[PDB]
Formats: C-alpha cells, sequence, structure tokens
C-alpha cells in the first residue's frame, strides 16, 4: 500500500525563475516500533504505550536522493497484532 | 421518426418534398443525392403516456381508479349493505346499464340495475 | 379547445379544420378495420411557413 | 474467451462482452460453456479465489 | 466520463425542444456523435451498428436524430475528414484549467486508459450509450445505493492511504517552499 503511495506522486522541479533543484523518492522502508530511551533501543510493546500514554507507531524511511544537472519522513499509527508487531 | 440510410453515404436523410413535383424525396445532407420515398409515411408513434419512467410505481399515479361502493342496497344471497356498483353495457344492449357486485368476502352475487 | 387556447406557439396559422374519416386511404398498415380516423389539417396563408416537419411533429402534436 | 475485435464495421453475433472490473478485455461465444469451464479453475487453485464469476442473460456479458 | 440525457439548452431556438444525448468529458460538452466520428467511425451506418437498440420506440430514435441534428449543426462537414478533432480540441483548450498534453494524445491516456485502441473506445461508447438507452426504455434497471452489489467498503487499506496522500501532498508544497529560499544565493 505505501508503495503505490509514494509512486503514483510526480515531483515537479523547483524553478524560481543555471542552478535548479529536483528531489526523488525511492524505495519504502518500514521499520518496527521501538522505544528511544537512554539506555538503548528496547523493545516497545503495545501496553507500554497505553500505560504510559504514547503512540505505538513506527518510523517509515525512505530513499530520497538529489541530482543536480534512508531519510525520516514520519510515523505511522501501528495496528495490533500486524505484521510488524511485538 | 421513421429514418432511412443513405445508398453510397450510408448517413442519416431527411425528408425534402419537391415543390415542383408534388412528391416526397429523402436528400442526403452530406452527399448530393435524393431518393425516392416510399408510402408517404415520415412519422409513427403508438401513443404510450408513460413519460415518467422508473418513478410512476413509488407514488401512487392513479392509471386505474376503484370502483364506488354504496350501502343503501341489500343483496339477494345475503343481507348485507355494502355494494360494489359501477357502469358497463351488457352481451347485446344498447346503452349503458347499472351492474352491482356485493361486498360481503361469502356471497359471490352479483345483479344488474 | 383550439379556438379557446393561445397558449400553443405561433406558426403563422389562420385556421386548422378537422376531418373525421371512418376509413382513411392511408396505405401505411392494414391492421384496424373497425377503427376510425382523424384528420389534422393546418392552414397555410399562401406560402410554405409552415410546412416544416419538426415544429409539426413538436409543438401541434403535444398541443 | 476470444479477443475483442479492433474495426468498428464488424458486428457481434451472439458473442457475449467479458468484463474485468468494469473494462471490456474480450468477448465468448457461449457463456454457459465457460462460466462452467472457468469455476473449475477456481475450485482447483489455479484462480484467486476472491474472484466472483457473474452471468447474467439479460445484458448478454 | 459522464453522458446525460436531457433537453437542448445549447442553440435552443424555442423549436426544437426535445431530447438530445450529451457528454461531459474533461470539463467540455460536447455532442455525442462528434465524439463518435472522432474515434474511427466515418458512417451513419456503422455508428448505428454500434449502439445495438433492438427496440421499437419513439424516445429514442427522435434522440438520436436530435443528436444527429446538433452534431451537424455545430460543426460543419464533421462526417468527412477529421474536422470533428478540431472541435474536441477547441473545446477542452477552452476550459478554465486546461491539460498541457495535445488533444491527440489526451484521448489515450484519458478517455477510457483501460482499454488500449482509439477505435475499442467508440465501441465501449456506444455500449455505454447502449446502456442508457435500455435503462430510459424501461429494459434496464437503475442501479440503487441500497443494494450491497454496488457498493465497497473501506476498512484500513483505502481510508488510510487516502488521509497518508492528503498529507504528502503538504509534506511536498513545505518542502518546496523552504527549498526555494536556500536555493539562489
Ligand atoms: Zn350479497
Ligand atoms: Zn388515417
Amino acid at each position: 500500500g505505501l508503495q503505490n503511495v509514494f509512486q503514483s506522486f510526480g515531483e515537479m522541479l523547483v524553478e524560481p525563475s543555471w542552478r535548479y533543484a529536483t528531489v526523488k523518492f525511492g524505495e519504502v522502508t518500514v521499520e518496527k516500533p521501538t522505544f528511544f530511551s537512554d539506555d538503548k533501543e528496547l523493545e516497545f510493546l503495545p501496553w507500554h504505550a497505553r500505560l504510559q500514554n504514547m503512540t505505538y507507531s513506527a518510523r517509515i524511511k525512505v530513499n530520497v536522493q538529489v541530482e543536480v544537472f534512508d531519510i525520516l519522513i514520519g510515523s505511522i499509527p501501528v495496528m495490533v497484532k500486524s505484521i510488524l508487531c511485538k | 421518426s421513421t429514418m432511412k440510410f443513405c445508398r453510397e453515404c450510408n448517413n442519416i436523410l431527411y425528408p425534402k418534398e419537391d415543390k415542383e413535383q408534388k412528391i416526397l424525396l429523402y436528400a442526403c445532407r452530406n452527399c448530393d443525392h435524393q431518393e425516392v420515398a416510399d408510402n408517404s409515411c415520415v412519422y409513427r408513434n403508438e401513443v404510450h403516456h408513460s413519460v415518467s419512467e422508473r418513478t410512476q410505481i413509488l407514488t401512487d399515479v392513479a392509471s386505474d381508479p376503484t370502483l364506488p361502493r354504496t350501502k343503501a342496497v341489500r343483496c339477494s344471497k345475503c343481507q348485507h349493505r355494502e355494494a360494489v356498483f359501477f357502469q358497463a353495457t351488457a352481451r347485446g344492449e344498447e346503452g349503458m346499464t347499472l351492474f352491482f357486485v356485493c361486498c360481503n368476502p361469502n356471497c359471490g352475487h352479483r345483479w344488474r340495475e | 379547445q383550439y379556438k379557446s387556447r393561445n397558449r400553443e406557439l405561433k406558426l403563422d396559422i389562420v385556421d386548422l379544420d378537422i376531418q373525421n374519416t371512418n376509413h382513411c386511404s392511408s396505405d401505411d398498415q392494414a391492421m384496424k378495420d373497425d377503427n376510425v380516423c382523424i384528420t389534422v389539417t393546418v392552414v397555410e396563408a399562401s406560402k410554405h411557413s409552415v410546412l416544416e416537419l419538426d415544429a409539426i411533429r413538436l409543438v401541434l402534436i403535444p398541443f | 474467451m476470444e479477443e475483442l475485435m479492433d474495426d468498428t464495421c464488424t458486428p457481434l453475433f451472439g458473442k457475449h462482452k467479458v468484463l474485468l472490473n468494469g473494462d471490456w478485455v474480450g468477448l465468448c461465444a457461449d457463456s454457459e460453456s465457460f462460466v462452467a469451464e472457468l469455476k473449475s479453475r477456481r475450485r482447483q487453485s489455479e484462480l484467486p479465489r476472491e474472484m466472483e464469476i457473474k452471468r447474467d442473460k439479460d445484458d448478454n456479458e | 466520463f459522464i453522458v446525460r440525457l436531457s433537453e437542448n439548452e445549447k442553440a435552443e431556438d424555442y423549436k426544437r425542444r426535445e431530447k438530445v444525448l450529451t457528454v461531459y468529458f474533461l470539463s467540455t460538452e460536447i455532442p455525442v456523435w462528434l465524439l463518435f466520428f472522432a474515434l474511427g467511425v466515418s458512417s451513419d451506418k456503422e455508428a448505428m451498428d454500434l449502439i445495438a437498440f433492438d427496440g421499437d420506440d419513439a424516445s429514442i430514435t427522435n434522440s438520436l436524430i436530435a443528436s444527429i441534428h446538433v452534431a451537424d449543426a455545430v460543426c460543419e462537414a464533421f462526417r468527412c475528414g477529421n474536422n470533428a478533432l478540431t472541435y474536441v480540441e477547441q473545446q477542452i483548450k477552452s476550459t478554465k484549467f486546461p491539460p498541457a498534453e495535445s488533444v491527440d494524445e489526451c484521448l489515450h491516456l484519458y478517455l477510457f486508459p483501460g482499454l488500449q485502441s482509439l477505435k475499442k473506445k467508440a465501441r465501449f461508447l456506444g455500449y455505454m450509450v447502449k446502456c442508457l438507452l435500455n435503462s430510459y426504455a424501461g429494459k434496464r434497471k437503475c442501479e440503487n445505493r441500497d443494494s450491497f452489489r454496488n457498493k465497497r467498503i473501506e476498512l484500513a487499506g483505502e481510508l488510510l492511504e487516502r488521509e497518508i496522500r492528503v498529507h504528502l501532498a503538504h509534506a511536498r508544497r513545505k518542502m518546496t517552499r523552504a527549498m526555494q529560499k536556500h536555493l539562489s544565493g
């Protein structure tokens, strides 16, 4: 579902008026929901998000390449017991 | 409403009455061709008043009214007052005679005026 | 109703005679030998400004 | 299933239309021997199981 | 691609007031018989063999005759050569936001993209006109919204991506508006 979203968009050329900009997006790679604590990247469970009042979400990373003639883009909420779940 | 097709143009034809010949002709608008018509019929339509398509069965259009009922009579078989009256003709009579139909579900009797 | 309702659009009509006939000679489809026919004829004012087919088909017939 | 013709002059004699997701993709001569042969491939794991095969004689498609 | 069957509001001389077949494609109302002749069809006979009606009605044939008349009056000699494509190009190009592609290529990726040939999408147009005439003649029932046959449900595969896309369209607009201020020194 994410590849059809990130592959049906066409980025227009950044022309303010040489030197112009053109950005593109590559393959979509979604990780697993972890906990970014002070010790390490711990395992994040759906009841930890329920008890600490936070979102059980996983970060989305896409391939960004800028050409002139793995970048974080957001986080999707994760349903419990999905294809990526603890 | 009757449409014909052109011989060489294979397009639609239009009826054109020749004022100098007092006849009916079908002339093609695209190609220069004037065909001879037949039977002088340029329109035919079975008159159907169904101008409300897919909407006549929702609201009561009343295309078939009911027969009136009276209660100032009495049937012969049962002693019921309610009866359906209407007007029709007989098998060989000339005019219109009043008929009666009993409203009782077990009577099944009908009589004339 | 023709002589009392001027809601029909003007086709430059001066008269409209209706000739009742129990047996018309229109050789189109002889399917009813026990029916009557009604012929509606428009009176033109010595010209061909009424003789178009679309106006007679669209205005005179539903009137 | 036969391929849909290209010329606009060839008329359809008795070939019923095939509409895959609302798109015309071909023609079938006898649909009663077509749906009965297509459902056997669905009942043998040769087709997707979530595929509706409808055959109506009112619209001939 | 919306094909309606209504009265002729355009070019109405208060006499020709019957129903007509018009389409609504790319915000440009053209008659359907110009769109028939613009794609492969060269005669009225093979344009009527495509719309297979096989019935006897007076509201269908008069509407087809009115469509032929409004196609022949709006365009002169449209049934010979390629005069219909010029009218189709001028009707799309006169819109408020016309596409930048040529109109000879807009009929290959906008008008029925599931079909390949330019003559096959004319047969599909004739089939679409045939279904409308059969529904108008009472030989076909209209689609009701209460039935689950004409209804599809969306739980998370269409509800979530349509909210992902309206935020990606804002993230792609908050990116160019911040890269334009850091591109020209
Ligand atoms: Zn009785
Ligand atoms: Zn007669």
